[PDB]
């Protein structure tokens, strides 16, 4: 009866809704009984330590499983003909053909073929042996234990920091930029130069001999005399072979750009140079704000001074420092927005500029990594907007935000929502109309009547990069231009060789189907932003419900009065926008996967004349690439793709089980549960036992969340199964 | 590539001199206007952050213009950054020109 | 006197502690319990560095092997049992030291807190203990960084510097580093 | 009072009224109830007595000149088939331990045969119970040792002692078989009572609600 | 793959033993009434 | 255990009281409106949260506001 | 050269130790 000790209101519920909401309100510390702000922030800090320990344990487990059951030794010697092994399989449900079908990469028993790209990353950063991976796993185990001890320690009242320490923004930014960002990047440069650079050239460097091996034959003296160009003397040749000393070099900070010819990945010396420059700039950035040494910035005064005259922004940024600092939800929204955008950047960059050795030959790994980071980015961006809506519901003070840009953007929120609606409506109308017109003219036997708008602007920017394929001869595509001549002895040769080659993903050739799918992506982003922005801006109140801020961020409705108030809270707007995020990321990853499937087969045409109409999308992509997937098991037997077929049907089942909660609502189920309670309360031989908690139907918000969770899980599992099966079974 | 000693020493001396004689009044005016970083009204120290207390080794100096040790180190760091920038960009012998 | 002729101490003076100047520019003694804990940590680190410097100097005067290479030498018992036996013995000793810190706020050894046999304890003697500790921690950092550049002992470095102070400085060790490491 | 590490803080329920109370129960198996705790004490006493008998038999067998104790199962040739031996052993120990259950449910303590106290020689006192308990604890640790050298090494307990005496610096627990696992356990256990002292210093002994078994 | 027996013990432990004990423990704790 | 509140925009039309299916609302004497009566909620422990009173309030915006809060065996409307 | 039995057992023991650390942190967070 006293299980939700954080919420005595929930503990007095004599139903199963008590435990259901006890699970789901456990991390809403602000809503907990007897919660001060000091205890809030200290709990936040300790939970952060727990999360860091969890992440470190997870990567240590990856290292230990690859070192213990993987084929890292065999993969290092033959990176292009050995399947990386994730972990061994011990499932007593396997029949004998399942045991044979899962024994693949030279292992003793059934194993899972890794698609996470940890093999390429660890091989690139200089890890060569299973002993090194085990040492890394043990070190991460110890450091996660240390972080757990720190989380315990800072909850103790002798070591609990003050609330003002948590809100010390200038110091936290200074140390994060200078130390967490800068010093870490400098240390990664040190690892790359000391370990990864020699291990890329067949020279083993470890803790036993890194103090007796010289990273550059002219040690430190060029660094200290300012002759820094001596660290970029002889780069690795185009004939260089990875992990061997054949045609290597001595330079540690090259600057050639492009890709390594053998690994089809970026130069490691380029990475060391990049990380060193990033470390310098981030340490400088961390020397910006004022702490205790009489120099630096007060960010409050910077926000005060950012008020343009003539009342263009009203009061400008009056009191935004306190608005951000007092609100944990504002900070969490900013952090989630930035982190989701960075995750999208990571997805968009690692496929086109492959960083790790022998990446972009493992086609399943690239597709899986891209789709993973894109889905993570979409979820995190929805979380950013949801926490912005929470900040409007909870932490927004109109008095201290009077005249500043927040009050201005809340003042004319109808214009923002209406213009997002106009943009989404235009994009949906036009993209769907062009697609349906193309479908109809394709069906009627007239492909020449298609509307194929050439993406001339994106092709123009591609030409500005040096892509001499559309004949613009603009900036970098003309060698006579000032940017072309400026770095022609710098990054221009390698970058131009990468940009003019059709064998990589460095800015692929685009056509009308790319135009149509880019407008589809624009429609998805616009509509998801419309739902999320409308939910945030209408979170405090609307015309249908003026006092919405009093009812909280999440609540079922306001009853059937005033015409009906279903899905009126900002939580419901986030709920509706998660579907649109899933649809948008589905479009993005469908586009990426079909384009790269055309590229990897050498048949760019299949996408070029099949993406302009939707029947080509359904038939030449969804229907065609699922043939090996659905034959993972059959009456004639089974093979290694059986797990992805089972996960395919599994995700379909979870998706429709989500539809169950999505369509049916709480009222039929409550009557059914009452009828079954009547049945059990007077069934003979079962009246001996009775429920401690009264069985009730799931609440409206709870079942909306459950249906959304099943929808997302089925979506993700289905697409992951299809993508990994259709790429790994084919390549 | 023209002697690290002379370049670094001259640039550091120049950064210190233009920080002490040239840029000192505007820096002092900016430090007076911005002042303490304040949260919810009062500063970090007045809200309880004992680590955010202004260190006492900068408050009083025997310099007539109040040029503290932290100002000296910041200006020397800026001069060293400029000197190593020009030394490194003179070390390279490649056509970075857009001609 | 303080570490800067022209400043005033933030929260320190000559009435408390030992070897007390105004040196806390980052302000780490703002908590009294943390101040006394850091004082005990400073004393313990100073004592350890002092024993370390004395042992390193005494080993190199008598010869033996270099201090940064003495671990790689072969002894009567393997490194594993040595580490484990040392771990047990000084886990016991450090548990006694920490428990002795738990009641009284002084340092000691075994059941004596403070471990002060035959007297010779004075407030002026406490300033001698800390300052020699500061000197030995700086000396051991010097030994370490010097060994990381030039692979030679502290006495050998001093003799090489006295042979030629112009060329065998710390600047010349950076120049000599491509020659001494291969 | 001596504790399971020097200067340790015993648990609240381990006040000291029970014999052999060194305050060692980090997992807290018998905290909420006393009757179950008395059952744990009875199990400890039974296991310790049977371990004293085991270590006495193994030490005497390994000293006279016979083979290894673990390999002595196949070195016994006599009458009585194994099935008859099993059935007579199970019926004899069923009778004996049923008598033991009756004795424990009567006196609160064990007894051999019908004699619930069982002391023809008369040596029952509070101090000799502590001697028995500590000797049984030591013999249990000794049998755990004996089985461990049987598993790791191929030498008997006296043979293992002679091997240690020949080269104590190269023939011990810390070798290459289980040497690294033992080294890690020694490193962790050499610091963990200091972490208990740290927890007592920073958190205290205010009786937490949860226990390492979920009550 | 060294120590092949270890998955055969650990997988039932985290699939049957630890989950059953955790589910029973949490079921006991959610209806503890007076914690 | 639902929070039901009455506000001064109430005109005393008694429609919220008539709409209530568990007898939570009642009319008490008042002087702030023409009808000389205002609604009151002395029995919010019997409130299920159906918001039928809100559906009957003609004032814009409505004067009988129901805030769903803690759930009991009567707020959940259970017969078992 | 695949890792040995002793390495796996030592890793599992250290994971048990960090599990003790984890439950200590969890208990501190619950209080
Ligand atoms: C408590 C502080 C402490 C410090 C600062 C050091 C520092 C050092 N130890 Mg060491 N040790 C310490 C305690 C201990 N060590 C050892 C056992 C060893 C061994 C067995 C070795 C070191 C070595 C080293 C050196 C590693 C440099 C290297 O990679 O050389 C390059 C390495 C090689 C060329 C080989 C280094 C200067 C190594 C050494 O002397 O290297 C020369 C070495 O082999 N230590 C034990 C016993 C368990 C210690 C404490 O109990
Ligand atoms: C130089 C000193 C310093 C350092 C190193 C740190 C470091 C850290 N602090 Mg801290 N802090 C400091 C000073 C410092 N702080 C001060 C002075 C204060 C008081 C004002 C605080 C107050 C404070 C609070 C309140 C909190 C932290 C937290 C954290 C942790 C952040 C979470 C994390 O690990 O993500 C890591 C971040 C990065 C790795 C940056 C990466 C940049 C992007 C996101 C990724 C891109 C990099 C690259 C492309 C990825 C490639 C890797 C891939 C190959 C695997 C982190 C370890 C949080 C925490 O977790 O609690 C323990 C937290 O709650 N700090
Ligand atoms: C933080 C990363 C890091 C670390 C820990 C090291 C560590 C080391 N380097 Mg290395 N290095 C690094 C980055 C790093 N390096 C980078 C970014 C480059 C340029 C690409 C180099 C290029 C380089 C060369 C060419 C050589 C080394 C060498 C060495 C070894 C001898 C020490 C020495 O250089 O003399 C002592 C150094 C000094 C006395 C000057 C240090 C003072 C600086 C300028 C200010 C300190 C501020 C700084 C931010 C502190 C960072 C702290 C951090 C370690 C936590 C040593 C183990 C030498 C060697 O022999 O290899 C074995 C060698 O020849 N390094
Ligand atoms: C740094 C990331 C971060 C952090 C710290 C928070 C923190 C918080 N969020 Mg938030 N959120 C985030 C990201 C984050 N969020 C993201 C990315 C999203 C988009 C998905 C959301 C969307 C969101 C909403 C809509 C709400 C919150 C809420 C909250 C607050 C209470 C949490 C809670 O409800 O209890 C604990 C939360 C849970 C126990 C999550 C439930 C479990 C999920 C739904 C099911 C997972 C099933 C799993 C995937 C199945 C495996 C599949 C396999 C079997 C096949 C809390 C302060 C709530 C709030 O503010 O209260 C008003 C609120 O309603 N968040
Ligand atoms: C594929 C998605 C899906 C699934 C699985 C279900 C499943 C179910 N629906 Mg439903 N429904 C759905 C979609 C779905 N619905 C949608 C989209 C709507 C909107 C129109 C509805 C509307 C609806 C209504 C109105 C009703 C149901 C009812 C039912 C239940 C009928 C009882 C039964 O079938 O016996 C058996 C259960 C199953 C076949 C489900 C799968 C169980 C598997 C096959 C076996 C279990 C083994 C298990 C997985 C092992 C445990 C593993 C452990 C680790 C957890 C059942 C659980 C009715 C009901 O309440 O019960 C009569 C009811 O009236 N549904
Ligand atoms: C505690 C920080 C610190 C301080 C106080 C100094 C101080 C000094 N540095 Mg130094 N330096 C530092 C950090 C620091 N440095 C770091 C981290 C690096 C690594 C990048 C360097 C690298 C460096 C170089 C390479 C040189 C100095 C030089 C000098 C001296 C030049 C001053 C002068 O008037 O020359 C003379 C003025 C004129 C001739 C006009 C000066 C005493 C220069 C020197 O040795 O002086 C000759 C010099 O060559 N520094
Ligand atoms: C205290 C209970 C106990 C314990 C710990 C052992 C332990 C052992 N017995 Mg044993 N045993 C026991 C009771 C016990 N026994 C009883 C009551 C009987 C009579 C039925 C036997 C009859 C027996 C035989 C005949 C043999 C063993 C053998 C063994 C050894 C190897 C067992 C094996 O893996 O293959 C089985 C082993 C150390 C074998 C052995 O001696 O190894 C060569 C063997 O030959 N035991
Ligand atoms: C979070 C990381 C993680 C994950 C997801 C897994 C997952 C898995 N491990 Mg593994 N393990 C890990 C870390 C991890 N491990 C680490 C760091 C080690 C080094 C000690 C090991 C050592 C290990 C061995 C020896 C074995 C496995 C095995 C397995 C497989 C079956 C589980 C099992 O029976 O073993 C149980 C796992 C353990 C006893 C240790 C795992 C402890 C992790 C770190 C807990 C992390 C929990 C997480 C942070 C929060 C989730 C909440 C949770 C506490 C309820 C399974 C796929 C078995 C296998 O190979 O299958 C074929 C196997 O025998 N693991
Ligand atoms: C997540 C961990 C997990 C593990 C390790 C297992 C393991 C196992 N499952 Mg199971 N299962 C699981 C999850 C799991 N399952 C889930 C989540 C579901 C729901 C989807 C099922 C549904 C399921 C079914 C329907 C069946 C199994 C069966 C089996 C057994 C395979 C046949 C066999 O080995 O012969 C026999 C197994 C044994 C002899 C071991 C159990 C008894 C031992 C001897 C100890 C008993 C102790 C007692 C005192 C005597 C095997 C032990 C099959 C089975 O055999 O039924 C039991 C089978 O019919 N499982
Ligand atoms: C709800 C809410 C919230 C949230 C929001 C969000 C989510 C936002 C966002 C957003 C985003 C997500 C954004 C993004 C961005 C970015 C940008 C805006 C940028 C930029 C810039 C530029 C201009 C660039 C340029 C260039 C190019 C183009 C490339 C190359 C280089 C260069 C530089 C040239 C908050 C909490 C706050 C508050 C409350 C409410
Ligand atoms: S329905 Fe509205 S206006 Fe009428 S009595 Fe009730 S609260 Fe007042």
């Amino acid at each position: 009866k006293l299980f939700p000790k954080f919420s005595q209101a929930l503990a007095q519920d004599p139903t199963t809704r008590r435990i259901w909401f006890g699970i789901a309100t456990a991390h809403d510390f602000e809503s907990h009984d007897g919660m001060t702000e000091e205890r809030l922030y200290q709990k936040i800090f300790a939970s952060h330590f727990g999360q860091l320990a969890i992440i470190f344990l997870w990567t240590s487990g990856n290292l230990f499983h690859v070192a213990w059951q993987g084929n890292f030794e065999q993969w290092v010697q033959d990176p292009l003909h050995i399947r990386p092994i994730a972990h061994a399989i011990w499932d007593p449900h396997f029949g004998q053909p399942a045991v044979e079908a899962f024994t693949r990469g030279g292992a003793s028993g059934p194993v899972n073929i890794s698609t996470s790209g940890v093999y390429q990353w660890w091989y690139t950063i200089g890890l060569r042996t299973n002993q090194e991976l085990y040492t890394g796993s043990i070190f991460l185990l110890v450091l996660a234990a240390l972080f757990l001890f720190a989380g315990w320690l800072h909850l103790q009242p002798a070591f609990q920091p003050a609330l003002s320490w948590f809100k010390n923004a200038e110091s936290r930014l200074n140390h994060h930029l200078a130390g967490l960002f800068g010093v870490s990047s400098l240390a990664w440069t040190g690892h790359l130069v000391h370990v990864a650079i020699p291990e890329s050239r067949g020279q083993h460097v470890g803790w036993d001999n890194f103090l007796t091996v010289l990273p550059h034959p002219a040690g430190l003296t060029p660094f200290f005399t300012g002759n820094w160009a001596a660290y970029a003397e002889n780069p690795d040749s185009a004939s260089h072979v990875f992990n061997t000393a054949q045609g290597s070099g001595t330079a540690i900070l090259t600057f050639l750009g492009g890709f390594h010819p053998q690994t089809q990945s970026l130069w490691l010396t380029d990475m060391a140079h990049h990380h060193l420059a990033i470390a310098v700039i981030f340490i400088l950035a961390g020397h910006m704000y004022r702490t205790i040494f009489g120099i630096g910035h007060s960010m409050r005064e910077i926000l005060e001074a950012q008020t343009p005259p003539s009342g263009s922004l009203g009061a400008g940024h009056k009191g935004l420092y306190d608005t951000v600092n007092n609100s944990l939800h504002f900070q969490l929204g900013l952090a989630l927005a930035s982190v989701g955008t960075i995750s999208s950047l990571v997805a968009q960059h690692m496929y086109s500029l492959p960083p790790y050795a022998f990446l972009a030959q493992d086609f399943t790994t690239q597709a899986a990594l891209y789709t993973h980071h894109q889905y993570i980015a979409g979820f995190i961006m929805c979380g950013a907007f949801a926490h912005g809506a929470i900040f409007f519901v909870r932490d927004y003070d109109p008095a201290q935000n009077r005249g500043n840009v927040l009050a201005r953007i809340l003042d004319h929120k109808e214009a923002l929502i209406s213009h997002l609606s106009w943009a989404s409506l235009f994009l949906g109308f036009h993209t769907l109309g062009l697609y349906v017109h193309n479908d109809v003219v394709q069906a009627f036997g007239t492909p020449e009547k298609q509307i194929l708008i050439e993406p001339v602007f994106a092709q123009w920017i591609q030409a500005a990069h040096g892509k001499t394929a559309y004949g613009f001869d603009f900036l970098l595509s003309s060698a006579t231009s000032a940017p072309s001549l400026a770095g022609q002895a710098l990054w221009l040769p390698g970058w131009l060789q990468g940009i003019n080659s059709d064998a990589n993903s460095l800015f692929l050739t685009i056509g009308p189907g790319d135009f149509l799918v880019h407008h589809a992506i624009a429609l998805g982003l616009h509509t998801t932003t419309l739902i999320l922005v409308k939910g945030a801006l209408d979170a405090r109140g609307s015309k249908l419900m003026p006092d919405k801020k009093d009812f909280g961020y999440s609540f079922p409705c306001d009853g059937p009065g005033r015409g009906g108030t279903c899905d009126i809270s900002a939580w419901d707007a986030f709920y509706l926008a998660v579907f649109w995020m899933l649809n948008t990321i589905g479009w993005v990853t469908f586009y990426w996967h079909w384009k790269h499937l055309g590229i990897w087969q050498g048949n760019v045409n299949q996408f070029n004349e099949s993406s302009t109409y939707l029947m080509g999308w359904l038939r030449d992509y969804l229907w065609l690439n699922s043939s090996q997937l659905i034959n993972g098991y059959n009456p004639f037997g089974m093979n290694s793709l059986s797990v992805w077929a089972w996960m395919f049907l599994f995700g379909h089942l979870i998706y429709a089980t989500g539809f169950m909660f999505l369509i049916s609502w709480r009222g039929y189920w409550q009557e059914l549960i009452e009828t079954l309670a009547w049945a059990h309360e007077r069934t003979p031989l079962a009246n001996l036992v009775r429920w401690r908690d009264k069985p009730v139907a799931l609440s409206i918000v709870q079942a909306r969340l459950v249906g959304l969770t099943h929808f997302s899980v089925g979506y993700v599992l289905t697409y992951a199964a299809f993508l990994i099966a259709s790429t790994s079974g084919k390549f | 590539l023209a002697d690290v000693n002379l370049v670094v020493g001259g640039c550091t001396v120049g950064a210190l001199a233009l920080g002490r004689f040239v840029f000192l009044p505007f820096h002092r005016a900016s430090l007076a206007k911005a002042g303490m970083p304040k949260q919810n009204g009062m500063t970090h120290l007045q809200a309880g952050d004992a680590r955010a207390e202004e260190a006492s080794f900068i408050l009083k100096t025997n310099d007539p213009a109040g040029f503290t040790v932290v100002d000296v180190m910041a200006w020397g760091a800026l001069g060293h950054a400029a000197a190593f920038y020009i030394l490194a960009t003179s070390s390279l012998g490649l056509d970075r020109n857009p001609f | 006197t303080l570490w800067l002729p022209g400043i005033q101490a933030p929260k320190y003076l000559d009435g408390k502690l030992a070897g007390d100047y105004g040196f806390d520019p980052l302000g780490l003694g703002v908590d009294s319990d943390r101040l006394k804990w850091y004082a005990e940590a400073e004393k313990t680190n100073g004592r350890w560095a002092m024993a370390a410097v004395a042992g390193i100097l005494f080993t190199e005067i008598l010869g033996k092997a270099k201090w940064f290479e003495a671990g790689a030498q072969e002894y009567w018992m393997d490194n594993g049992p040595l580490l484990a036996v040392e771990a047990v013995i000084m886990g016991f000793l450090e548990l006694k030291r920490f428990q002795g810190w738990k009641e009284t706020g002084t340092s000691g050894f075994l059941n004596a807190f403070p471990f002060d046999p035959a007297g010779m304890n004075s407030p002026s003697m406490a300033t001698k203990e800390v300052k020699n500790g500061r000197l030995a921690m700086t000396a051991f950092v010097g030994f370490a960084v010097q060994a990381l550049l030039t692979r030679q002992g502290p006495i050998e470095a001093l003799q090489s510097h006295l042979s030629s102070p112009f060329t065998n400085n710390f600047v010349g060790s950076i120049n000599n580093l491509p020659n001494v490491i291969g | 009072r001596p504790t399971w590490y020097p200067g340790a803080t015993p648990p609240k329920y381990l006040d000291g009224t029970m014999l052999g109370d060194y305050g060692f129960d980090p997992l807290r198996l018998g905290s909420k109830d006393k009757d179950v705790l008395k059952y744990y004490r009875e199990g400890e006493l039974t296991n310790g007595r049977w371990a004293m008998a085991a270590v006495a038999g193994i030490l005497f067998t390994d000293l006279v000149g016979l083979g290894p104790w673990w390999e002595a199962g196949a070195k016994v040739e006599s009458s009585f088939d194994l099935k008859t031996l099993i059935i007579i052993e199970v019926v004899t120990f069923a009778i004996l331990e049923g008598f033991r259950v009756k004795a424990y449910e009567k006196t609160g303590e064990t007894g051999l045969g019908p004699f619930a106290p069982f002391d023809p020689l008369n040596m029952r006192s509070d101090e000799t119970r502590l001697k028995e308990l500590k000797n049984g604890r030591l013999a249990m640790l000794a049998f755990l040792g004996f089985s461990s050298q049987a598993a790791v090494q191929g030498k008997g307990p006296i043979e293992c002692l002679q091997a240690h005496l020949a080269d104590p610096g190269h023939n011990n627990i810390f070798t290459s078989s289980v040497g690294n696992e033992a080294l890690a356990a020694v490193l962790v256990l050499s610091i963990t009572p200091c972490l208990i002292e740290a927890k007592n210093r920073l958190q205290g002994t205010d009786e937490e609600e949860f226990r390492p078994l979920p009550w | 793959m060294s120590a092949q027996f270890l998955p055969s013990i650990l997988v039932p432990l985290v699939g049957l033993v630890f989950p059953a004990v955790a589910m029973a423990s949490m079921f006991l704790y959610i209806e503890k009434e007076e914690i | 255990s639902h929070t039901v509140k009455i506000y001064d925009t109430c005109i005393g039309c008694t429609q919220c009281v008539r709409a209530c299916p568990t007898d939570v609302l009642e009319m008490v004497p008042w002087d702030g409106c023409k009808a000389n009566q205002i609604a009151s909620a002395p029995r919010t422990e019997d409130c299920v949260g159906c918001k039928r009173c809100e559906s009957a309030c003609p004032t814009d915006f409505l004067s009988v506001r129901v805030y769903l809060g803690s759930e009991t065996t009567r707020s959940m409307g259970l017969a078992y | 050269m695949p890792i040995a039995d002793y390495q796996v057992f030592t890793a599992l023991f250290l994971a048990l130790a960090t599990g003790i650390f984890a439950v200590r942190l969890g208990v501190a967070l619950y209080k």
